């Protein structure tokens, strides 16, 4: 059920220790990413258009 | 009843013994002790259960102090028995203890020390604190700089 | 001691109010049921941790301690101010 | 009882004209004038007030000059063109509150209700706000000292409703608005340690000269209150709160990706139309 993601948790086997634990910020790391894979196709693009009219 | 009011210091029962036994004998006031121990099960049910809601309740009130009890001390110094004492937490689980820290190794609780988010525990006691150094420094700075013209 | 290491122990109250180590606990609980001391400690190992509290009667070291760090948070604020806007007044205006 | 005043900046220039009608007769003393205001509601806001003719002496404080015939006429004939305001305290110029102050306050305090007080300055070279509403009401003290008048620092704000922005806007047109961004921060940013150096610098100084060389007493108790929140921030060792710089420095980066990315945006019709246009113009120009 941990690996089905249902609650926070892990389970132990030598210690046994339980730790719970999140990460509310999600919404950064995805927009963030986001606007850098977005922003590679306009480098590229504009890199495009500059070897287009150069070389 | 002033001991039941509030800040509750942890005294033991046993004093309490002879005020109930004596509250039994004495027949001035409060006469019906015995009309409330007249059940053989409902006396008792109140008894156990008034001991045990006395025993909930200082709980619930050295739990706004965060002063880190040691309740593995505290079984001691209560002179009683662990088990009934894991007993009082499965009372706290319906008593909405799940603000609450428990360790594997100790035996020592921690009713305090969150996962602490930076952005809305220690902003908010920033806040207050900075905030109100600023404010209340504005005060008596101005009000004390006008107590002093009054000497001319 | 204002700073450095205002946290403590309980070897301190219970030596100096000749006390024994079960009984710091209700000493310390009565502090809490007053309400001039709202100290919280998230020790583990004992210890006396402590917070706002009023003198009430008259401090003289702490008039002159006070000129110390009070004159000591003026100049480190000036001196922010000298080193920041020196520059900063140059290139931003 | 009031929480916040709202004073408005008409009469403060009503100050500014009690400098202009002085006439230079070489006595510019603190000129009081009768305060107006709404006390209706729980907020007080100044909308205009007028003055009446204020004359002391130069020994003796205890002489102060008022008029109850004047009060009387241009309060009926304010309140006969302008009903939605009556008369709620009064204000002097002089930067000292002097003891007769009691007995100008009392007057106002027998015949209309319970007077705010105002303390401004004769120059406007103090940096800090000029205004200061100081409610008019007596306290118990602790020590044991007799009930008397005490002047309370009530909050106070400048602002204007509907047209004295406009007004004093089209008037000035050096000052800027709110305007976010680089400049109006950093202003702030920058003057920001003269703003509190004077103040703190300014205070400290006398405050330090009247703990050895003071007595009638300043009321010593709230000082224990000052020492006190002054040693409520014991250098803290700044431990715990790493995380929180990991967390506004995070946020740092941030403004990192968006600055180098976005910036990076907008080098495309820049980089592109610098080839485009300079290429074009010089193959076709011939």
């Amino acid at each position: 059920m941990i690996l089905d993601k249902k609650f926070h948790g892990i389970l132990d086997q030598g210690e046994g220790v339980l730790i719970i634990f999140d990460e509310p910020p999600v919404d950064k790391t995805y927009e963030a990413a986001l606007e850098t894979i977005q922003n590679m196709s306009k480098v590229v693009d504009s890199l495009y258009n500059k070897a287009k009219k150069l070389t | 009843l002033l001991k039941l009011f509030t800040t509750m210091e942890l005294m033991r029962w046993s004093t309490l013994v002879e005020d109930y036994g004596m509250e039994l004998r004495k027949g001035s006031l409060e006469s019906p002790a015995t009309d409330v121990f007249g059940s053989t099960e409902e006396g008792e049910k109140r008894w156990k259960d008034l001991k045990n809601r006395v025993v909930e309740h200082n709980i619930r009130i050295m739990a706004k102090y965060y002063t880190r009890i040691t309740m593995k001390r505290m079984a001691q110094l209560l002179d009683l028995s662990v088990d009934e004492s894991e007993a009082f937490l499965s009372n706290l689980v319906v008593n909405k203890t799940i603000f609450a820290k428990v360790d594997r190794l100790a035996g020592i609780i921690n009713f305090q020390r969150p996962k602490d988010p930076n952005n809305l525990l220690n902003d908010w006691s920033q806040k207050l604190n900075s905030l109100m150094s600023l404010v209340n420094k504005t005060t008596h700075l101005i009000a004390k700089e006008e107590m002093i013209h009054n000497l001319q | 001691r204002p700073a450095n290491h205002r946290q403590l122990t309980f070897e301190e109250i219970a030596k100096s109010a000749k006390i024994t180590v079960n009984e710091v606990e209700l000493l310390v609980m009565k502090a809490l049921s007053v309400g001039l001391v709202k100290g919280s400690i998230d020790e583990v190992d004992k210890r006396v941790h402590m917070t706002w509290v009023q003198p009430r009667v008259l401090d003289l070291q702490q008039i002159k301690g006070m000129k110390d760090r009070l004159e000591f948070w003026c100049t480190d604020v000036k001196s922010m101010e000298m080193l920041v806007e020196h520059q900063a007044h140059d290139i931003l205006t | 009882a009031v929480q916040k005043v709202v004073v408005h900046p008409l009469v403060l220039l009503s100050v500014v004209d009690h400098f202009n009608r002085i006439g230079k007769v070489g006595n510019q003393k603190r000129v009081v004038g009768v305060l107006l205001g709404s006390w209706q509601k729980k907020v007080l806001d100044v909308s205009n007030s007028f003055a009446v003719p204020f004359d002391e002496d130069d020994k003796d404080d205890s002489v102060w000059f008022l008029d109850h015939d004047y009060l009387e006429n241009m309060y009926g004939m304010f309140k006969k063109v302008n009903a939605r305001e009556r008369i709620v305290g009064w204000y002097h110029t002089g930067p000292k509150l002097h003891k007769n102050d009691i007995a100008i306050n009392e007057l106002m305090k027998r015949y209309c209700p319970n007077s705010v007080l105002v303390i401004i300055d004769v120059k406007p070279k103090d940096l800090g706000l000029p205004t200061e509403a100081y409610i008019s009401v007596e306290e118990v003290h602790d020590d044991g000292t007799p009930t008397s008048k005490t002047f309370e620092h009530v909050t106070s704000e400048i602002g204007a409703e509907e047209a004295e922005e406009v007004g004093v806007e089209h008037l000035l047109r050096d000052i800027k608005d709110t305007t976010v961004g680089t400049l109006s921060q950093r202003i702030t940013n920058q003057v920001h340690g003269l703003k509190g150096l004077n103040s703190k610098l300014l205070d400290i100084r006398s405050y330090l000269e009247k703990v050895a060389t003071g007595k009638l007493p300043i009321n010593h108790q709230i000082i224990y209150q000052l020492q006190d929140v002054f040693n409520l921030l014991p250098d803290v060792s700044l431990q715990e709160f790493v995380k929180a710089f990991y967390l506004k420095t995070n946020d740092q980066m941030v403004v990192v990706y968006l600055a180098s990315l976005i910036r990076s945006v907008v080098a495309l019709h820049n980089l592109i139309n610098n080839k485009i246009a300079n290429r074009d113009a010089e193959k076709k120009e011939g």
